[PDB]
DNA sequence: AGTACTTG
RNA sequence: AGGA
DNA sequence: CAAGTACTTTTTCCGGT
């Protein structure tokens, strides 16, 4: 058996249109902007910049280690070994994907501390950009507004070049000196 | 109501739905001699208010389909001048319970 | 990219597990089946969030076998790559044909032809590298790629990428 | 037994009826289906890349299916197809096709009446597709001209253009498998006298139906997704797989092909002729000939028993079995194989009465108990007991016939070299003999009663008849002048409960049919109960003591 | 055909009788909401005889020195005389019994008393008599309030329909009507004391068992009453085979067919 | 023996829902088919072993279910199809009421 | 839709069909080596154990009583009266 | 309503003519079924079997193939609410034992 | 042996 | 062709 | 238009042309 979602479409006989996924911010049916949490409420898409996602997973497994030991009652180079240990403790081990991901995020994150990822999340979520662009801006280091407007082509008319350059400048300051 | 002796010409009959929202009813005098409602076999039919029907359906968790039907041409649906959708509450005696309430939607 | 998604797996418990350590065996069966998984529809299901608040609900007993079926409503971190997504990664494989880049849980292969012309293969190096007038792309080297397209493939997703356009390539 | 599949198990919630689009038939298809020849790789006995398996289901039982590698008991058949040289009517839809032509313009494809006629918008209102089409037809059958302009929804002096085409409509009549119409015409105000008499082709009716508006056909009983009118005409024909039309393969060198397999080859042959006849030298009439024959074959395949008399008879005089014939009432698919079924865990013998059986028990002959089996699960509560019945084996009374493993594989205690040393494991199943006190469903046909099927307690006994208490005789309507009865063994712990908790004989004592007991004291006991209870009747100690000890619940007083 | 016509009919969890389209056939199964096997023929005493005979049986007048309950019937007999407050209760009682009697004669036009109803009251009383060893000589420890109100309370507890609304509540009142006519008739003050001679202890027991029995007597949501009805008509029809008007199997055949051209059409004037 | 049409009725009359199911399935006919979740047909090419599923013609390789029905119902459905009728089977509702 | 605990209007009594289905289900479960919530006082038949669980009212099951509209009331085997 | 009265009276008389007794409710229900439609719905193929119940259910008596052909033509949807539909599908029919659902409550399980 | 249907 |  | 025609579900379950 495989997993299902909150999207309840009834494709009765009519198979297709299998529309492409792009930088026209044309993601899947699944990764649409108007999502639905299991409480039934309409909630917006949650996209994470590497740094943000590194914390989330770390946090999750940290509290999972808490629940596991509770139910058993009756420096980036160093953060890597620290994480590789927590994985032995909570994850099924067989998950090579999570080990690979955590190594990648640990080595590729821009914002090391929770407060740092906090200010990043504030500064960016004010632009009115779609959570995908807001993530890419946080996870790819850019200097020219062109560098960003090129790598994230959806941005194109959405923000001012100077406004984007002010934002790129603040993100550059926020970069936790590893 | 128009009570006629023998017939009404199909010429005159074409003028019955002519004046809405007002309504017209044809009645052969010969049929009216005896009041069918008075018969042994004929129970108390009662026309329900739009709010009463609303409640009947709410209280029994029904769709209009699900109720028993009375034909628009039923002698009793004619006597009471029942219109499409109008519901009757039928109260019959029961050898079982003493009193039994049925419902019939109009056709 | 890297999303947080609300998902719901259906698990079918055999009667011999209807002991008080039930919710626990269930939460684990979910984690066994779901974590590590890779679907085309949602991408790589990486880490199941909020273990403490996983919703088991009332499980229906299936008539002929005594087993009960539960719809385990949950929330997880996913990774669904797209065409046009700009990703950074570390090189792994490297041949006459091109080089493969490890991006989180997935690899992206850059074709010899999806690179600038100036970059040429070099068999006579340890390990085999790609040489430019300025750059030297090899095994441990860090690269910024644009995903041209991806192939949903069983327990993985693989993609073909480019380093030909502006602001891409070696980091 | 069938193997484990990772596909999620689910139950059928809705059945969405419809018609096959030719494109679907082609899409679902695993092969087309070019040669009427069944197999013989030019006499070489092995299936052909032409008829039965050009990738379809499997034969041989040996050798698996090509496309799903499953083989025989797992493989549902796989459908193929036959691209028909010319369109043909579906035998079934012939009259609906006619009724649709009678409602629509046989030239532009517009409804003969619309929102402009009063009675029409009145009929269009009807929610019920079946009842609304009925109304649409009766109004539209009459309309013999497609109207260009009609009187406006206000005045007859100024007439509004509803939709083009003026053309006179044919007065369609059927000539068994053919729709032939009669256009009234006009010629110098008169004509008819002598109207245009021409048969309407399948291809023209197809083109008119193809041009029927979605809104229009949808106002008729149709559905733009599952059943468009054009789909009542057959263009591409689905070829069912072997499981549907199995070859009853006697000996090793003898075919034994199904009736459906022969009728399909007839269709193929009829089709091939038509195809070559039109592609090659087309002698115009010789085509309408081969076409009408193909129509006949595709008709008689689905329904052989048609009004238009000529029955398609197999070379033997015996007629071909239509698919319709397979589904028709009492015996045959619905009432024969789905509503009713032959079943395993069932036994039948002559019944006889026993005053020494309890109202709720049934005398089960040893031989029958040694055949009927109940699948008990190896549990700690029974482990030792079950290990002993297995030890006892298939021929001792309290014995077993099979041991079913976790592996799913069945051990036969009648032959297994390990029938002795068989060490039972929890979770295995032991198919043990039917034993004293197992609940079983007992029944006497007719079965016009809730009480004509009651649950009883097994009582394994000698001699070859089922023994029943005499008072239970009335609900069944049984007597012992040679009546026989049926026994059904439930195989679940779940079904056993249903039987003991709902259909048990004692539960059935007072019956709702007449709000009074449906069982009472009968015959000997009734005759003797009167005699015993007269004022005159006194019993001496000797007998009184036996009369007492006989009541199994006597207080000892 | 009877089976095929009625197969999909069952009693749902709203005591309602519906087909596979959920259309209501009967609002409550058999108009009373009762399982058929729990019913027994019972005589509705109230129904017949002289208006005079009725008066003697049911009437209690504590304000008349001849028509009071003798202090041999109950302990309070002496102090109950001329009690105007209690006499209001017995007047309600009596007037209700007379209402019943007129209503019953409306339903059963020919005065037929024997009807199948749930809960065999005759047995409960009989059983109370051996259970408690009722002394047909000694005076009861029952109050007129104990009887009058006791019966009035049990009535509020004979539940067929459960809903919190007028519509459903009236359905309940209606379905329970006839049974209560029996209940009030077999449990009137004069009757309980003079005839049954019950003690407060025995009367409380009679009351609980009526309640218990009644509740056990209702139809179970799930009952395939359609098939059951089909079979309950069908089976006998097979057993009648295996002005001289058409009857039996062929008239039944005429009926189910809704045959227009009937064999022996006859009017009764 | 034949557990016939009439016998089915007595079972329905008793309310033995599971016992009826058992007679018609486990004790007789019972079979497992794979059906496509898009066109409710038995189209699926279940190579259950390589865990491959597929419904070419829907290009569906994902939305597939396994169902337990009497072999004679598998038959009825294939027969209805050969005759052009589509008995589409669906494991979810869409109408309510 | 799912009717709340206050607002439930079905019988407070267990149906003949409910009782039978529960005994069956529990017997089938006990038989499939499921945990038993009662002391088997020398007990060995899963149906006899099921009766004991229902008597001690230690069956961890719930009856979902569907209504013709599709809505339902959930009832615990604990709360259901067994006058049956 | 007088139709129901007459219909019952007549039915009852055939039963009582033989000397038999069938409890009111059975005959009442038959009479009630023929009535509910507003007219005199006969117990025949062209009567009750032509109502709006399930295509599979209806095909199980008298007009079989003809019914199923019509279902495919009008794209009919079977509810799968009828007994006969589940009998065909080899599914636990919503009858007695199957008129409700059974679920494990974790709370009560961990309570014991 | 009946009912809508069908054909003269 | 037989059986209740 | 009507008469006379065909079909149909026409009770259930159990040796062998
Ligand atoms: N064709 C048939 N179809 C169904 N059931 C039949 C049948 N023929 C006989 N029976 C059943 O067999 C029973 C016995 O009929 P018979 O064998 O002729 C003896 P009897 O007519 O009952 O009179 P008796 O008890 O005084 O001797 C019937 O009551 C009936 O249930
Ligand atoms: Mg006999
Ligand atoms: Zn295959
Ligand atoms: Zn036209
Ligand atoms: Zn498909």
């Amino acid at each position: 058996v495989s997993t299902s979602t909150f999207q309840t479409r009834r494709r009765r006989l009519k198979k297709v249109e299998e529309e492409e996924n792009a930088a026209t911010l044309q993601l899947g049916q699944e990764f649409q902007l108007k999502q639905i949490n299991h409480q039934g409420e309409e909630e917006e898409l949650i996209a994470l910049n590497l740094s943000e996602a590194r914390l989330v997973i770390k946090e999750a497994l940290v509290e999972r280690r808490r629940a596991f030991k509770r139910s058993q009652k009756k420096t980036r180079e160093k953060e890597l070994e620290s994480i590789d240990v927590l994985l032995e403790q909570t994850t099924g081990g067989n998950n090579k994907d999570l080990k690979n991901t955590m190594q990648y995020l640990t080595n590729f994150s821009r914002f090391r501390d929770q407060e740092t990822v906090g200010a990043v999340i504030q500064l960016l979520k004010s632009t009115g950009l779609h959570p995908f662009e807001v993530a890419q801006l946080g996870s790819l280091a850019c200097d020219t507004a062109d560098e960003a407007k090129t790598l994230i082509p959806s941005l194109n008319n959405k923000i001012s070049d100077d406004e984007l350059e002010r934002i790129l400048k603040e993100l550059s300051n926020l970069e936790t000196l590893y | 109501i128009f009570v006629y002796q023998n017939n009404i010409t199909p010429s005159a009959m074409k003028l019955v739905p002519s004046i809405p929202p007002a309504t017209i009813e044809t009645f052969n005098e010969a049929a009216l001699v005896v009041n069918i409602t008075h018969h042994e076999l004929v129970p108390k039919h009662i026309r329900l208010s739009s709010d009463e029907k609303r409640e009947l359906l709410k209280r029994y968790r029904l769709k209009e389909s699900q109720l028993p039907r009375i034909q628009r041409a039923d002698p009793v649906a004619l006597y009471l001048g029942l219109k499409r959708g109008e519901v009757v509450k039928i109260i019959r005696k029961s050898e079982t319970s003493g009193r039994y309430a049925s419902y019939r939607i109009c056709m | 990219m890297f999303f947080i998604k609300d998902l719901s797996l259906n698990i079918t418990l055999h009667p011999s597990f209807f002991g008080p350590r039930m919710k626990q065996y269930l939460k684990t069966k979910l984690l066994e089946e779901v974590e590590g998984s890779c679907t085309g529809k949602f991408g790589y299901i990486l880490c199941v969030l909020d273990y403490d608040n996983i919703d088991i609900q009332r499980g229906r007993i299936l008539p002929t076998d005594g087993s009960a079926e539960f719809n385990v409503k949950y929330r997880a971190v996913v990774f669904k790559p797209f065409k046009g997504e700009v990703v950074d990664g570390t090189v792994v494989s490297c041949s006459q044909h091109g080089f493969e880049v490890q991006v989180g849980p997935m690899k992206v292969f850059v074709t010899k032809h999806l690179m600038p012309q100036d970059l040429t293969f070099n068999a006579g190096s340890n390990p085999p590298s790609y040489q430019s007038s300025e750059d030297v792309i090899t095994i441990k080297s860090r690269i910024r790629v644009k995903i041209e397209g991806c192939i949903s493939q069983v327990s993985s997703i693989h993609a073909i990428g480019s380093i030909k356009e502006d602001y891409l390539g070696a980091i | 037994g069938q193997q484990y599949s990772s596909a999620p198990l689910r139950t059928v919630k809705e059945v969405q009826f419809g018609l096959f689009s030719p494109e679907e038939v082609r899409a679902i298809s695993v092969a087309k289906i070019r040669f009427p020849e069944t197999m013989d790789e030019t006499q070489t006995r092995a299936k052909i890349g032409g008829l039965n398996d050009p990738r379809l289901g499997s034969i041989d039982r040996n050798l698996k299916c090509q496309t799903c590698q499953e083989g025989m008991n797992e493989c549902p058949g796989h459908f193929g197809h036959i691209d028909l040289a010319k369109p043909v009517f579906h035998v079934g839809f012939i009259a609906k096709i006619k009724k649709v032509c009678e409602c629509v313009c046989m030239h532009c494809g517009k409804l003969l009446l619309d929102e402009h006629n009063e009675l029409m918008r009145q009929a269009l209102a009807i929610k019920d597709s079946k009842k609304r089409f009925a109304a649409i037809w009766t109004l539209c059958k009459t309309k013999m001209v497609c109207e260009t302009d009609v009187p406006s929804e206000d005045d007859p002096t100024q007439l509004v253009s509803r939709g083009g085409c003026g053309n006179t409509q044919p007065t369609i009549r059927k000539d068994g498998l053919k729709l032939v119409g009669s256009w009234k015409k006009d010629r110098a105000t008169g004509d008819a006298d002598e109207p245009e008499l021409r048969v309407l082709s399948t291809e023209e009716i197809l083109n008119i139906f193809k041009h029927i508006s979605v809104k229009d056909f949808t106002s008729l009983g149709f559905n733009e997704v599952f059943s468009r009118p054009e789909w009542m005409i057959l263009t591409c024909l689905p070829v069912p797989p072997p499981p549907v039309r199995p070859s009853i393969s006697f000996n090793e060198s003898q075919r034994g092909e199904d009736d459906l397999t022969f009728k399909l080859a007839d269709i193929l042959k009829a089709n091939i002729s038509l195809e070559t006849l039109e592609h090659n030298g087309a002698p115009h009439h010789a085509i309408e000939e081969a076409e009408s024959l193909l129509q006949f074959h595709v008709a008689t395949y689905m329904d052989n028993d048609i009004a238009g008399q000529p029955q398609a008879l197999q070379k033997s005089g015996r007629p071909v079995k239509s698919i319709r014939a397979r589904l028709k009432g009492k015996e045959g698919r619905i009432r024969g194989n789905l509503m009713g079924k032959r079943v395993d865990f069932s036994a039948r013998t002559v019944i006889s009465g026993d005053p020494n059986l309890e109202l709720d028990q049934v005398g089960v002959p040893k031989s029958i108990a040694k055949t009927l089996t109940y699948p008990e699960v190896v549990t700690p509560y029974n482990i030792d007991r079950l290990t002993q019945l297995v030890r006892n084996g298939p021929n001792e009374h309290p014995g077993a016939k099979y041991v079913i493993r976790d592996s799913g594989d069945r051990i036969d205690l009648r032959y297994s070299k390990r029938a002795g040393d068989i060490q039972l494991q929890y979770g295995w199943k032991v198919e043990r003999h039917i034993m004293d006190n197992d609940p079983v469903l007992f029944n006497r046909q007719p079965s016009l009663h809730k009480m004509s099927m009651m649950a009883h307690r097994v009582k394994v006994i000698p001699y070859s008849t089922f023994r029943l208490n005499l008072s239970v005789t009335s609900p069944y309507n049984a007597d012992f002048d040679g009546d026989e009865m049926n026994l059904h063994v439930p195989q679940s712990e779940e079904t056993r409960a249903e039987l003991s908790q709902l259909c048990a004989v004692p539960l059935q004592i007072v019956s709702p049919q007449s709000n009074k007991p449906c069982m009472g004291i009968v015959q000997d006991t009734l005759c003797g109960i009167r005699k015993l209870t007269l004022r005159d009747t006194f019993i001496e100690l000797d007998q009184v003591l036996n009369m007492l000890y006989w009541v199994p619940d006597w207080d000892g007083v | 055909r009877l089976v095929k016509a009625l197969e999909d009919i069952m009693v749902h969890y709203d005591n309602t009788t519906r087909n596979s389209l959920g259309n209501v056939i009967q609002f409550i199964y058999g108009e009373d909401g009762m399982d058929a096997a729990h019913i027994e023929k019972q005589s509705l005493d109230t129904i017949g005889g002289s208006d005079a005979a009725f008066e003697k049986r049911y009437r209690v007048d504590l304000l008349n020195t001849d028509h009071t309950l003798d202090p041999s019937l109950l302990e309070s007999g002496s102090e109950i005389l001329g009690d105007l407050k209690l006499q209001v209760l017995l007047d309600e009682e009596y007037k209700q019994l007379v209402k019943d009697r007129k209503f019953l004669r409306e339903v059963f036009v020919d005065g037929e008393a024997n009807w199948p109803l749930p809960v065999n009251i005759r047995r409960i009383i009989q059983n109370a008599q051996q259970t408690f060893h009722i002394d047909h000589t000694k005076p009861s420890d029952l109050t007129i309030k104990d009887i009058v109100l006791g019966v009035k309370d049990l009535q509020e507890n004979l539940l067929v329909l459960r809903g919190k609304n007028e519509i459903i509540q009236n359905a309940q009142r209606d379905a329970v009507t006839l049974f209560c006519c029996l209940l009030r008739s077999r449990l009137a003050t004069r009757r309980v004391l003079q005839e049954y001679r019950l003690t407060k202890q025995a009367f409380d027991w009679v009351l609980s068992n009526i309640e218990a029995q009644f509740l056990r007597s209702v139809v179970h949501p799930g009952e395939m009453v359609g098939v059951l009805a089909a079979q309950s008509i069908g089976e006998p029809a097979t057993q009648m085979t295996l002005k001289k008007v058409t009857s039996g199997v062929p008239r039944l055949k005429e009926i189910l067919n809704v045959a227009k051209n009937m064999k022996t059409p006859s009017l009764t004037v | 023996l034949r557990f016939g049409e009439m016998e089915r009725d007595c079972m329905i009359a008793h309310g033995a829902a599971s016992f009826l199911k058992e007679r018609l399935m486990e004790a007789s006919d019972a079979f497992r088919v794979h059906i496509c979740g898009i066109c409710g047909l038995m189209t699926v090419i279940a190579k259950l072993n390589h865990n491959q599923f597929e419904c070419k013609g829907c290009d569906n390789k994902i939305d597939i279910y396994q169902i337990h029905i009497p072999y004679a119902a598998k038959l009825l459905f294939q027969e209805l199809m050969a005759m052009n009728i589509t008995p589409r089977l669906y494991t979810d509702r869409s109408r309510d009421f | 839709k799912a009717i709340p605990k206050d607002q439930r209007a079905t019988t407070p009594y267990m149906t003949k069909y409910e009782r039978a289905r529960i005994l069956g289900t529990r017997a089938l479960q006990i038989s499939m080596n499921a945990p038993v919530f009662v002391d088997l006082e020398g007990e060995t038949d899963p149906l006899r154990i099921a009766m004991k669980e229902l008597a001690e009212k230690k069956i961890p099951l719930v009856i979902r009583r569907y209504l013709p509209d599709g809505s339902f009331e959930d009832w615990s085997v604990e709360e259901l009266i067994v006058d049956l | 309503e007088a139709g129901r009265a007459a219909l019952y009276k007549e039915v009852y008389n055939v039963i009582a003519s033989d000397g038999s007794y069938v409890n009111y409710r059975h005959m009442a229900l038959l009479v009630d079924v023929m009535t509910t439609q507003g007219g005199l719905t006969s117990v025949t193929r062209h009567g009750f079997n032509r109502s709006n119940t399930g295509a599979l259910m209806r095909c199980s008596f008298e007009e079989t193939v003809e019914i199923l052909f019509e279902a495919g033509a009008s794209a009919e949807l079977d509810d799968c609410r009828g007994v006969s539909e589940n009998v065909i599908l080899g599914q636990m029919a919503p009858i007695g034992t199957g008129a409700f659902d059974v679920m494990i409550d974790e709370e009560s399980l961990v309570k014991y």
